[PDB]
RNA sequence: GAGGACCGAACCGACUAAUGUUGAAAAAUUAGCGGAUGACUUGUGGCUGGGGGUGAAAGGCCAAUCAAACCGGGAGAUAG
RNA sequence: CGCCGGAAGACCAAGGGUUCCUGUCCAACGUUAAUCGGGGCAGGGUGAGUCGACCCCUAAGGCGAGGCCGAAAGGCGUAGUCGAUGGGAAACAGGUUAAUAUUCCUGUACUUGGUGUUACUGCGAAGGGGGGACGGAGAAGGCUAUGUUGGCCGGGCGACGGUUGUCCCGGUUUAAGCGUGUAGGCUGGUUUUCCAGGCAAAUCCGGAAAAUCAAGGCUGAGGCGUGAUGACGAGGCACUACGGUGCUGAAGCAACAAAUGCCCUGCUUCCAGGAAAAGCCUCUAAGCAUCAGGUAACAUCAAAUCGUACCCCAAACCGACACAGGUGGUCAGGUAGAGAAUACCAAGGCGCUUGAGAGAACUCGGGUGAAGGAACUAGGCAAAAUGGUGCCGUAACUUCGGGAGAAGGCACGCUGAUAUGUAGGUGAGGUCCCUCGCGGAUGGAGCUGAAAUCAGUCGAAGAUACCAGCUGGCUGCAACUGUUUAUUAAAAACACAGCACUGUGCAAACACGAAAGUGGACGUAUACGGUGUGACGCCUGCCCGGUGCCGGAAGGUUAAUUG
RNA sequence: UUCCUUGUCGGGUAAGUUCCGACCUGCACGAAUGGCGUAAUGAUGGCCAGGCUGUCUCCACCCGAGACUCAGUGAAAUUG
RNA sequence: UUUAAUGUUUGAUGUUCUAACGUUGACCCGUAAUCCGGGUUGCGGACAGUGUCUGGUGGGUAGUUUGACUGGGGCGGUCUC
């Protein structure tokens, strides 16, 4: 659920928090996980290449299973947990012959649930199956663009996708973002939409909230030099150009993709 | 207040020893300028 | 050196303009 | 028993005034001043290199040097 | 006599390198003299199985066989191999030098290997599993370091009134190890049968089923016992080459208070969700199978090499100086106090390497001031004032938290009584139980001890010193805490939570790179980048002609090419 | 943000080019290079009052460190 | 002159295909290896992408220019006949 914060600092003021309480409290499954160091937007030439990253809490990587390729066994929910690394939960699942995995948790799905992936499972949700044994119009989450590559669409807290069509071996998704697009029909997907549908409705509060998730303060170009962005200078606040990104290619309307060799799998662009 | 030399054996070595100059070819170029000069002292070492 | 801190201070130095 | 909560030492800063100005000091002292569980502070190690880095953005900082560092060379540049 | 005493004392890391200690010298060095010195000269001094490095293991990062890429030089990177600021066996007390000591000596210990004998026996990894192994805050409870008082022991009977007592001074210390297993903390235990899992196997780990048991196990400060009939010990005595050296040696207890240390890597809670690898335990594979190998006891051997002096808030390091500067960690007494603030002291350490006079103007740093009280000035700048604890009391406005310590006011010492010291805290002896114990109940000795009320009393003053808010009214700007021109600008500037537009369908856009690649991100449109605005409230009107961007494609013009 | 300009009117003062309230003749405001408000906050700008005072009328005395004399050591800028 | 029928390119367009080429899909081996290479297969596929030439855009970056007279210079005016 959504809470308000009480207004008793100036920092409390606009917090809106989410709060489940049926997350786990305990550590997470010690063999799945991984180390995760950061980078403050550096490569390997050790320059800063993405900006405004930086700083923020340790976190340790969940292995977790975008495949979903032990078909045929059955599996139980054990729990809900948090993961630091995605806006949505994960959950643990023990499947029937003693292995534990994490996936993505979907809507609905609580401790006690039974999931099952291949092409012989059920229609319920959490539920995985290639794409020609899912009915049309159905609601999937966790798409695959490439037979056993594993899942990459419909990934973030609240999302998913709908069948559309299908037509040979083909199938027409439209996406999150409002646009079609065909994918093979032996690509997996898992039944229903993605959990935390309530990630949208928080509200950092403060400054220092951001800087707990490693994100570095931003500087308006306007505000600088000339020297060091294409909208600086000036007496007062001046501006009389057109927008641009610091490496002055413009911004506010250009379109920048230019792919000639997947422009056969968009049915139609967003709008 | 803090000037700008703060002494530390550790970096001073793993910066302008001998086997940091001998680990690239510029590095090399130095000790070759410093051998024809004639200097005494090839490297900041001991 | 230049200063002589006198010789750079510009209230002192830039009196004249 | 929460909090970029409160008062206040260590610690980090630098708002005012006086002294000093071939200084005790190439930026300090004295008396007051701000923050003080956090977007804090600090030790050791590492990475980014000059039209380049880094910058909560002052053309700020990059060894007392910065509207383009330092060293050597072109070089005895050119100078109505 | 004065000064520091959360240091101006003691111990280290970094850095320096002989400055350390003894004899001798005073030319130069020392902001003066020097018989002195961190100065000159000569000699001496640094002792380790356990402390540190080296060593085994890794982080960020480096290098990198092959490899991919690049005019050359080279770039990136796999297997690997390095790289601590982190993980990994083991020693304490006392004595001793002029100068080293957990290193030497005395006493008492412990750890890991090799070899050998004896006894029993399934051993074996580059592989599997466990473990190592981990956040912020908060609250305690149990302790100890440590301190105070009493008892005990040794000495004292006082330069000036008094001081054989409810008097004064000093001491009252003891370790690692080994034995026991406690306050606390976590966890259900045992056996059997089966199994799509753990790159193969597994008796191990994971999972499923049944029977049985109400307990078992893991961990753990402190205390107690021993170590220890020892050592140390106030003093006394005997010498002194006057610095010290030799000998002997009493008491060596209890109560109370108490940590920021320990149990505690615990427990509770929150969201921002909190290293890796080895040592270690275990399971098997290939292999070997009267062996080898493993477990235990005993005996024996080994534990190499390098550091070790001295200074380390400093005259020895960084600042050209014997320079009001800078410099990480550890230790942490008393009386008042909430306190590591502040005042006076202890242990300990110092008086800052020119002095002697005098007592002009002026400058610097302070004290007091008649009457007035901002008239000063750009401006109450600077000074003066306020200042603590407890209780009463407190407006507009408000986002309902605030404002607010609003404003303002009252009490405050000492002595006596309530009460020969109260409420509270701690808790002995004793008695009973049993679980005969590091136990439970009762009990209250002794110790410690606020706050208040009544009564009296002194001063001009009782928050007496040090320490320690000035307050209120109207208004501009920026919501707020933050950040910024090291070294003349701290702000109304930058940031910010929030908002909007826009790009991006994943080999994403985008950025760094002749490239390979890398970041974005081990993310996936509730995500990511760019741009502007800037909490919250009420809102955000008209113009697409110009420049830009987006869509269109009929027609006009239009390159290489062809010829 | 307003040149003319110390606009005019009201308030506060004995006296107010600043301040506060209004008016609108906006040289030359105005709606995310956001408009108008706003509790709390600020070493933020302006103005007013109480207390307090050597800031001042208008300075006087005292306490120390220099300045002065003696002994010792011993500079610098500058200069036909 | 118009027209078609004929065989061909040769162009244009379109649709199929697979064998170049791509693969930052899966699996197997070198191998103790999320690099690389080889192999088997799937999906794309003569497209994409790279070279040479070419039109456009291009303060992202660079080199430069921005007159003289003048009762100081700028503003204004003038500069030859
Ligand atoms: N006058 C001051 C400050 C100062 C240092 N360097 C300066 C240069 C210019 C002006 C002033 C200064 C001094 O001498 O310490
Ligand atoms: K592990
Ligand atoms: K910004
Ligand atoms: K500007
Ligand atoms: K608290
Ligand atoms: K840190
Ligand atoms: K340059
Ligand atoms: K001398
Ligand atoms: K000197
Ligand atoms: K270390
Ligand atoms: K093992
Ligand atoms: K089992
Ligand atoms: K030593
Ligand atoms: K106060
Ligand atoms: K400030
Ligand atoms: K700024
Ligand atoms: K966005
Ligand atoms: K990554
Ligand atoms: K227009
Ligand atoms: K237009
Ligand atoms: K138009
Ligand atoms: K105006
Ligand atoms: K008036
Ligand atoms: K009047
Ligand atoms: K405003
Ligand atoms: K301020
Ligand atoms: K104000
Ligand atoms: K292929
Ligand atoms: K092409
Ligand atoms: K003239
Ligand atoms: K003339
Ligand atoms: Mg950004
Ligand atoms: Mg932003
Ligand atoms: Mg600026
Ligand atoms: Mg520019
Ligand atoms: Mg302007
Ligand atoms: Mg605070
Ligand atoms: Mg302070
Ligand atoms: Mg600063
Ligand atoms: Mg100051
Ligand atoms: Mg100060
Ligand atoms: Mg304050
Ligand atoms: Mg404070
Ligand atoms: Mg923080
Ligand atoms: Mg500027
Ligand atoms: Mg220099
Ligand atoms: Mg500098
Ligand atoms: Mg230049
Ligand atoms: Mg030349
Ligand atoms: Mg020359
Ligand atoms: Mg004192
Ligand atoms: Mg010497
Ligand atoms: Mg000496
Ligand atoms: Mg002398
Ligand atoms: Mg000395
Ligand atoms: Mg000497
Ligand atoms: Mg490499
Ligand atoms: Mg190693
Ligand atoms: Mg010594
Ligand atoms: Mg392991
Ligand atoms: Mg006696
Ligand atoms: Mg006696
Ligand atoms: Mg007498
Ligand atoms: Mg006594
Ligand atoms: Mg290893
Ligand atoms: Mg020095
Ligand atoms: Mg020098
Ligand atoms: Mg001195
Ligand atoms: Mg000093
Ligand atoms: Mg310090
Ligand atoms: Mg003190
Ligand atoms: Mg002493
Ligand atoms: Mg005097
Ligand atoms: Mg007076
Ligand atoms: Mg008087
Ligand atoms: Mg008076
Ligand atoms: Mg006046
Ligand atoms: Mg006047
Ligand atoms: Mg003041
Ligand atoms: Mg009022
Ligand atoms: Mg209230
Ligand atoms: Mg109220
Ligand atoms: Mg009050
Ligand atoms: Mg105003
Ligand atoms: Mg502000
Ligand atoms: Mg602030
Ligand atoms: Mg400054
Ligand atoms: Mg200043
Ligand atoms: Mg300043
Ligand atoms: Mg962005
Ligand atoms: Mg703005
Ligand atoms: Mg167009
Ligand atoms: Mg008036
Ligand atoms: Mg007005
Ligand atoms: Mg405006
Ligand atoms: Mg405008
Ligand atoms: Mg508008
Ligand atoms: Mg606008
Ligand atoms: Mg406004
Ligand atoms: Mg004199
Ligand atoms: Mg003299
Ligand atoms: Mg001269
Ligand atoms: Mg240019
Ligand atoms: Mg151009
Ligand atoms: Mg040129
Ligand atoms: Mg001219
Ligand atoms: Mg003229």
């Amino acid at each position: 659920a959504v809470v308000k914060c009480k207004p008793t600092s100036p920092g409390r003021r606009h917090v809106v928090k989410v709060v489940n309480p049926e997350l786990h409290k305990g550590k997470p499954f010690a063999p799945l996980l991984e180390k995760n160091s950061k980078s403050g937007g550096r490569n390997n030439n050790g320059r800063i290449t993405t900006r405004h990253i930086g700083g923020g809490h340790k976190q340790a990587y969940r292995i977790v299973d975008f495949k979903r390729n032990k078909d045929g066994i059955p599996a139980v929910v054990e729990r809900l947990e948090y993961d630091p690394n995605r806006s949505a939960n994960i959950a643990l699942v023990l499947y029937k012959d003693g292995e534990r995995r994490y996936i993505l948790a979907p809507k609905g799905l609580k401790a006690g649930d039974q999931i099952q992936s291949g092409v012989d499972a059920a229609i319920k949700p959490g539920n995985t199956l290639p794409m020609r044994n899912i009915p049309v119009g159905s609601t999937v989450h966790n798409v695959e663009m490439k037979p056993g590559k594993g899942g990459q669409l419909a990934r973030s807290a609240g999302t998913y996708v709908q069948i559309v069509a299908r037509d040979g071996a083909y199938v027409t998704l439209r996406l999150r973002s409002g646009e079609m697009r065909k994918v093979e029909a032996d690509c997996r997907a898992t039944l229903g939409e993605v959990g935390n549908a309530e990630h949208m409705l928080r509200v950092l509060g403060k400054a220092g909230a951001a800087r707990w998730r490693g994100v570095r303060p931003t500087v308006r170009g306007t505000a600088m030099n000339p020297v060091d962005h294409p909208h600086g200078g000036g007496e007062g606040r001046n501006f009389g150009k057109h927008p641009v990104t610091p490496w002055g290619v413009q911004t506010k309307g250009k379109k920048t993709r230019s792919n000639k060799r997947t422009d056969k799998f968009i049915v139609r662009r967003r709008s | 207040m803090k000037r700008t030399f703060q002494p530390s054996v550790l970096k001073r070595n793993r910066s302008h020893g001998f086997r940091a100059r001998m680990a690239t070819k510029n590095g090399r170029q130095v000790l070759a300028r410093r051998r024809a000069k004639g200097r005494a002292r090839l490297t900041v070492s001991k | 050196v230049t200063s002589k801190w006198f010789n750079i201070d510009n209230k002192i130095v830039d009196h004249f303009p």
